[PDB]
DNA sequence: AAAAAAAAAAAAAAAAA
């Protein structure tokens, strides 16, 4: 499973998700 | 009633699959447009051979199709498409020949040549505007191995060349990064990769994705995004009082042009693609926004973090 | 006493907006500035028109424009600029012909054409100066809707080709991107984003900027950098008595995890000191630090 | 020193994995 979220829309690009916090 | 390009697909569409073409399956209108973009492309078995520059293994595999009888009528394509008998005239007809370039039929002077590359043009455009959606409606629900880290992701969608050719400020892949890193003319595009694209039932129609619209969640999402985009988006929609699978769009988001985060470098600095990013923060990644445009009017949703494909797959369970 | 180069501009602006041209605020010079330019290179109404090889609607647009009435006098131009009467004779007189070259100056021989054509350089030169600063300073609070990558944030400033013809070196846009594309040579010259360019209120006295001069915030950062440089340059300016948009000059930078401990070099009074980058551009800052 | 925020995205007619 790929946890990516790229950035759009002025948001920021997340390399994994998880390790957010 | 309608422009030239959804008049022109709709021809189509009906002259090669008859009445077999369902006008309101998103499934079948892009598997439609798929084999007319085939067709058009000259890459159906029994065409024309690209030999003008091939390596010796692309003249076999050229000659290999060549020589293959091509589809015959009544074979079945994608679920519910069935090939008619008078498709081959519609391909020899209305399918340019191969190396047919818009400068030598102008020279030449034919209106009806014209005429038909102009369609010709019009249909490959559309088609690939539908694949593109196509593709992200796939990316929704089934994760791409190629796409690992965010560096790749960057070029989504991966397409073909003639895809890239035809909407190049749509489509990536290949070709898009190459001419990315290569120079930049001027007529060079800048991949838009969450531009605006109504759904396939909606698309050969010309009724723009708007508010009120009664659609899936699904459908709007490869609309408006695709599988690794933020979740925030997943507001745009909300179910109906009804089934439920079918619901309303409320608000479409808006391509954020407020504020540049760069930082470029000066005096022997380093430039910083998002100050965000290299801030090593995380309050401000938690409390993002997204300006989403309402009926009422602008709102801004809060980022929920989370993939789109992830997401989904979550409220599934 | 001051050189030709502000010389010949002071005079235009002089004999062109009578008393009205204020020579102490920078918003003034630049507007006077501007009109100076446009008018050099034949932009106004009722002036000649660029049909060299036009195509059919530059064709028609150069040739309404050259009907279009002329400006009169009086005409106020900016906020704070009157035009006078004299401004056509110097139009008349000052402004070369449409189309002339330095070639055929120089072959004619006539030393007041040939004086003329090089203070027409002069005069585009530094109009372009204050032109360049003029957009820093509005970058600076205001940025371009065109730069949203590094790869556009490396053309900034973005103006006109004359822009681009007269001051190659600090100007860039889309001719600097056509330069850059055709080759590199003897001619080609490498942008320098950053290079000090004085304030207008001090670039037509030759006022060279230097530490220990009076200068707002805003006013040192455009003349310094733009507003998508580093926020550590603002450790250049030092605010006064209740601010009051009103500071003064401490130090002008150099070369005009580990990737927020970079530092840069500032010279001062006493010697070359290490400072620390921020990571917010000035733009952030500066819109931040407001409220 | 020389040489759809009076005037900046989406779709169309030009160019062309």
């Amino acid at each position: 499973s790929c946890f990516l979220v790229v950035a759009s829309h002025g948001l920021s690009a997340i390399a994994d998700s998880r390790i957010e916090g | 009633e309608l422009p030239r390009n959804l008049e022109v697909f709709n021809e189509a569409c009906g002259h090669v699959f008859g009445s077999s073409f369902n006008r309101e399956d998103n499934s079948v209108i892009s598997d439609a447009a798929a084999f007319l973009f085939k067709m058009h492309t000259h890459s159906l078995d029994g065409q024309e051979a690209k030999v003008l520059r091939a390596s010796e293994k692309k003249r076999e595999r050229e000659n290999a199709k060549k020589s293959r009888k091509a589809p015959e009528a009544g074979m079945r394509v994608g679920r519910s498409l069935i090939l008619t008998s008078r498709w081959t005239e519609y391909c020899a007809t209305c399918v340019p020949a191969l190396g047919s370039k818009m400068k030598v039929i102008k020279a030449s002077g034919d209106a009806a040549m014209i005429q038909m590359m102009k369609d010709h043009n019009s249909l490959l455009r559309v088609c690939v505007r539908i694949e593109v959606w196509k593709a992200r409606y796939v990316s929704l629900v089934a994760l791409d191995e190629r796409i690992q880290t965010l560096e790749d992701a960057q070029w989504f969608p991966y397409l073909s060349g003639d895809s890239y050719r035809a909407c190049p400020g749509l489509v990536g892949g290949y070709f898009a990064k190459k001419a990315a890193a290569g120079e930049r003319g001027k007529n060079y595009k800048k991949l838009n990769q969450t531009a605006i694209i109504p759904p396939p039932r909606f698309l050969i129609i010309g009724h723009r994705l708007q508010i009120g619209d009664q659609v899936t969640l699904r459908e709007l999402l490869a609309s408006i995004a695709w599988g690794l985009c933020d979740g925030v988006l997943a507001e745009c929609w909300s179910p109906s009082q009804g089934d439920g699978s079918i619901g309303v769009v409320v608000g479409l988001p808006l391509q954020a042009t407020g504020s540049c985060f760069l930082v470029v470098a000066s005096h022997g600095l380093s430039a910083i693609a998002d100050s965000r990013i290299e801030g090593t923060g995380n309050t401000n990644l938690l409390e993002e926004c997204i300006a989403i445009q309402k009926q009422d009017g602008v709102i801004k949703c809060k980022r929920s973090g989370k993939s789109l494909y992830h997401c989904l797959k979550e409220t599934a369970g």
